[PDB]
């Protein structure tokens, strides 16, 4: 029960680490561009500030 | 004295209490539709 709980918590840890990674990779081409035009669908999905 | 247990009248009640399911279902749905309408218009007025 202890070693199973360690690896299970590592898998949800990896899943959130992937969500941090995939957000940072997907959003940077919008965040680096001058005068950005991010669409509302990706704004809500990738969890950024209100509107932009 | 009574040859049976005292009723759990806190909820133990008739069949044809389905009148509760009818009115609580109707009031639940008019609230749920009113809330869904609010959520849609709130989301497109947030899309602005």
């Amino acid at each position: 029960v202890s070693v199973a709980s360690f690896v299970l918590l590592s898998m949800v840890g990896v899943a959130v680490g992937m969500c941090m990674c995939a957000r940072r990779r997907c959003i940077t081409p919008y965040e680096l561009t001058p005068g950005a035009t991010v669409p509302f669908l990706l704004s809500l999905i990738c969890c950024i500030r209100t509107a932009k | 004295p009574a040859s049976h247990t005292t009723l759990g009248v806190q909820d133990i009640s008739v069949t044809a209490m389905s009148w509760v399911q009818k009115i609580t279902g109707g009031v639940g749905l008019v609230v749920a539709v009113a809330a869904l309408i609010l959520i849609v218009v709130l989301c497109v007025s947030f899309s602005r």
